[PDB]
RNA sequence: AAUAAAUAGUCAAUUAAAGCAAUACGUGGUGAAGUGAAACAUCUCAGUAGCCACAGGAAAAGAAAACGAAUGUGAUUCCGUGUGUAGUGGCGAGCGAAAGCGGAACAGGCCAAACUUAUCAUUAGAUAGGGGUUGUAGGGCUUGCAAUGUGGACUUGAAAA
RNA sequence: CCUGAGUAGCUCGGAAAACGUUAUUUUGAGUGAAUCUGCCCAGACCAUUGGGUAAGCCUAAAUACUAAUUAGUGACCGAUA
RNA sequence: UGUCAGAGCACAUUAAUGUGUGAUGGCGUGCGUUUUGAAGUAUGAGCCGGCGAGUUAUGAUAGCAAGCGUUAGUUAACCAGGAGAUGGGGAGCUGUAGCGAAAGCGAGUUUUAAAAGAGCGUUUGUUUGUUAUUAUAGACCCGAAACGGGUUGAGCUAGUC
RNA sequence: AGGGGUGAAAUUCCAAUCGAAAUCCGUGAUAGCUGGUUCUCGUCGAAAUAGCUUUAAGGCUAGCGUGAGAUCACAAAUAAG
RNA sequence: UUCUCGCAGUCAGACAGUGGGGGAUAAGCUUCAUUGUCAAGAGGGGAAGAGCCCAGAUCAUUAAAUAAGGUCCCCAAAAUA
RNA sequence: GGACUGUUUAACUAAAACACAACUCUAUGCCAAACCGUAAGGUGAUGUAUAUGGGGUGACACCUGCCCAGUGCUGGAAGGUUAAAGAAGGAGGUUAGCGCAAGCGAAGCUUUUAACUGAAGCCCCAGUGAACGGCGGCCGUAACUAUAACGGUCCUAAGGUAGCGAAAUUCCUAGUCGGGUAAAUUCCGUCCCGCUUGAAUGGUGUAACCAUCUCUUGACUGUCUCGGCUAUAGACUCGGUGAAAUCCAGGUACGGGUGAAGACACCCGUUAGGCGCAACGGGACGGAAAGACCCCGUGAAGCUUUACUGUAGCUUAAUAUUG
RNA sequence: CUACCCUUGGUUGUGUGCUGUUCUAAUUGGUAACUGUUAUCCAGUUUCAAGACAGUGUUAGGUGGGCAGUUUGACUGGGGCGGUCGCCUCCUAAAAGGUAACGGAGGCGUACAAAGGUACCUUCAGUACGGUUGGAAAUCGUAUGUAGAGUGUAAUGGUGUAAGGGUGCUUGACUGUGAGACAUACAGGUCGAACAGGUGAGAAAUCAGGUCAUAGUGAUCCGGUGGUCCAGUAUGGAAUGG
């Protein structure tokens, strides 16, 4: 900017343990997006036909939910929520957490 | 440009709680201070180091 | 062109912008500041408006 | 010839590139600078330019002492993506992945050894052969049944298009 | 019975590797293992576990470029270009 | 050194208070450059004519518009094709829930004993065409003594033979 | 025969030019410094300030305008108290 | 002229008055705070003047009333006590 | 002033510079010493200490005073220190295993910086003045004044010796003095308060010599007093011939002012028929050289060094050659 | 009688280099000779002088302006030289604030388990007077004295029952914070309601987030120490890390 030190090397910097490793990763089912999808005991090929998990590849599954839904349900994910999971239960669908 | 620094710790679980000054021309002597320490959530009395 | 390695390693970016960052003048000299002013610079912040303005065409 | 002999050397005969050029590449070796950091030495451009040698019309690289962390793939080369990721650097300027995926193309073979045969005053420890190219371990060794072949990294003859 | 020895690792400096020398490959000097229950790799090192079998050689295939020849072309300039 | 008037003089048009010259009157210190400020004795120009210096590749930002559309879309490299649009190829990117460095948690996260407080949250779209700006590539362009590598040079001339 | 040569040596000379020739290539070296940048019209309208900066003929931000949009007025301004 | 966004721009100002500092309370001098002007702004008057007073130029206008200022003539108009 | 015969900065300048025979010193015993390169190879040298390289001065006469404090150079091996390097030793990491717990811990491998040793070198002990260099003050004191022979005095490692002294050397200062000189700040001999002279960066002189400098004079004359003349060539006119820098456009007067602060162009007065030639220059801040003056540029280039980092090279130890 | 171990002197025995050496067969040679070749080199052989050295290679020292690359700040009322470069108080400085010089002045890289907090009580400087040592000034007594001491201190402002004097409990000179404001480009810096825990003071009241306040320090790396609900390159640890 002229002359003056820079506004970063100003700043301190940012430290993280996990250095040469990548950051965990999972497909997450958000609750209200899936409101308007029509299919129960959902998996992993059944998401392939709406093109939101690529087929070549293999990665866990989460769960996420805040809303009350009507529609049963069977969810196979390897994370769940349990407001997410008690409210699916009262949905008359049903949650297995996968390893 | 002059050094007062010592550092208070707590002597149930050896931490180091605060760093203060005292003149060691006046006297080279510990002093016991009684201080909050949190790994025991409760006031106890630290000790002086270097 | 491409973004600069300092940047990255001191701007964090989260949704809708506001730039993560905290505070110098801690980690150097603790006699030197009290330990309201250590806490208070302690946390993390965002920079002003103007500097908003000086990185966000600047990233 | 020294040095008996043999050598070296000398003479004689046969075969090779020997050289030149397309400012284009490729390979190998050698090997600066200024530019930036509004300074500069670490660094950057940069193994840049340049110099030399080589052969080619394509070359090099190529067959896991490969990757890599998944009941993952199973020569290599090249194009986007991954990606500016993880990172590296007076952590400064700057520098830039590794797998995977979408792809073009997709052939794996040949040696020495143990083991043995014939030839080297057959002390050769070498010559020419059978064999043999190894981890879904295998080969040499003793000892059987089989299999009557396929493809090449491939010979010229004959015709045709 | 055999599986590529002055061989690999290692020490003193390096180079190539995203790489400034760090796993990985290599050497200017020295060094000196292994025999298949082997040995190497799995960005120091060990055990465990998994993967692999070098230290000999070869290999067109996709890909870079038209000095030069042929046929055709240009929302290429039209003799201060 | 011309303007506005203005008789006078010579006249006859893109039919128009027609045109050309101007005795005289009134007025009247050039054109750029950069400078606090240039009428200047600051500089550039002898004149004429021609030529003569803000584009593009990729990338980001902001604006305008349109297409598409809230489990949207675009396809990249590439393949069939007048080397065409296009069709196929969904590899990847944006948003779809985020908090942080993280184990992980989750309409909550982290800081904390806190369910205290505070922060960040508490979906508000994508692709192109275009304009401008910005980033690197020579990046409006002209300009130096510079630096490094290579090369000709003793017939001028110095010394020697 | 120039990261040199030559020199009874004065910065002498090295094709009229030498405190280190000329030529080619990197190379369109760099230039915070001089120079200029080429058709027209419509609207608003400056500053020449403070701090920092090896900072002083340079750069950044705050102010000093504009372009668009929103804020409807307890806001800012014009006067009285 | 309040908030966001795009976007420059300068950090060399100059002068008269006002309160000043330096200076020697000398300077078309320098260093500030106020008003004003030029730069970016033409006009009249001050004889000729960047700065003063009167003033803010859309185009035409051989029309008028005016601002400062002025009325023997040059050069436009006044005299009376 | 320098000894000269001489070398010279082509194309600004020749000496008080260099040079020289000579003098002085150091190093050098053959693969000499040194130098070129990297190396072969090569000069020195197809040389052998009466010789060579290098350093300094520069006929000849006479001398060269002190100090090794600091730097250098050499010698030195006692003592302190001293890298690379060789390797005493230990903890740790793992666990075959001892284990229900706590923990413990074999062997192999792995990080450690060492014990001890460890050269050159540095510190240190002496010398080294024809090596780099340096070589002081203060106060009081004489029966003439005056003067300072002297005495006391501190620091340094040690206080200018001979000589020459207002010179090529003195700012104050144009200091005298005696001069030549009518009238001498530069000309001469002398006086000695010598900032910051002074003995191998040699010194004091020295006959001759000098495109060297200065001083006085003989004669000499147009250098001058003091100006003028003569003849060629141009310049002048006529014929043939055919060139430049520069140049915004211009038909280009002055006084007083004015003003970017020095007017041909502006404000008020004044002056001038138009056009050439012989002319020389006051101006047109005349032409030519983006000044060669100074300053700025985190501009360039170069040089020096007790600036920094390296490095050519020399050289020491370990180590392979190497018994 | 005997099982274990300390100081010193010897001490059979080896591992080693080091000091001095003997020999050549490694090796060097510009010792001399023969042949190639009828050749100053060179090749082979012999001889001679040396001989584990020299040279060479590497590593690491010492020395090393011969050489390479660079550096040599800024403001300057011409330059260089000179002074300063940061922090804070007063005047300049236009009765808020803001606001220049190479202006006039001044201090700073602090002190402190007390000069801290709290509760208790106490209130001048001075002058005059009266007194052995005993001064112009020692301490007390009596007053007067209204700011003329002190509130670490260079200065400013406030400070008179105070912010000072002494007495007592001690150590909030806490932990986590933190709305709201302060003035500004940024870095920043200033106060601070109020809450949670858990304290000290004093019966409680409430106070205590350093002093009466305004000066009394430099980020960011980098490297280092303790601890950490953290990660752990196939698994575990370790290592390496956050």
């Amino acid at each position: 900017e002229g002359g003056q030190t820079p506004l970063y090397r100003r700043l301190p910097k940012f430290g993280n343990a996990r250095k040469g490793f990548l950051k965990q990763e999972w497909v997450v089912l958000n609750l209200n997006k899936i409101a308007k999808l029509k299919l129960d005991k959902i998996n992993r090929a059944s998401l392939i036909e709406k093109q939101v998990i690529s087929a070549k590849s293999q990665l866990p599954i989460k769960l996420i939910g805040h809303t009350k839904l009507e529609k049963p349900l069977h969810f196979e994910v390897h994370k769940v929520s349990k407001q997410a999971l008690k409210a699916v239960e009262n949905a008359n669908g049903s949650v297995k957490l996968l390893e | 440009a002059v050094k007062r620094s010592t550092r208070l710790g707590c002597n149930d679980c050896r931490e180091i709680n605060y760093l203060t000054f005292k003149n060691v021309k006046k006297n080279p002597e510990k002093l016991a201070l009684n201080k909050f320490c949190s790994r025991c959530r409760k006031v106890v009395v630290h000790k002086e180091v270097k | 062109m491409k973004v600069k390695s300092a940047a990255k390693k001191r701007f964090k970016l989260t949704k809708s912008g506001q730039i993560k960052r905290k505070h110098a003048y801690t980690s150097h000299l603790a006699p030197h500041k009290t330990t309201k002013q250590k806490r208070h610079l302690r946390k993390q912040g965002t920079v002003s408006a103007s500097d908003f303005k000086r990185i966000g065409n600047l990233i």
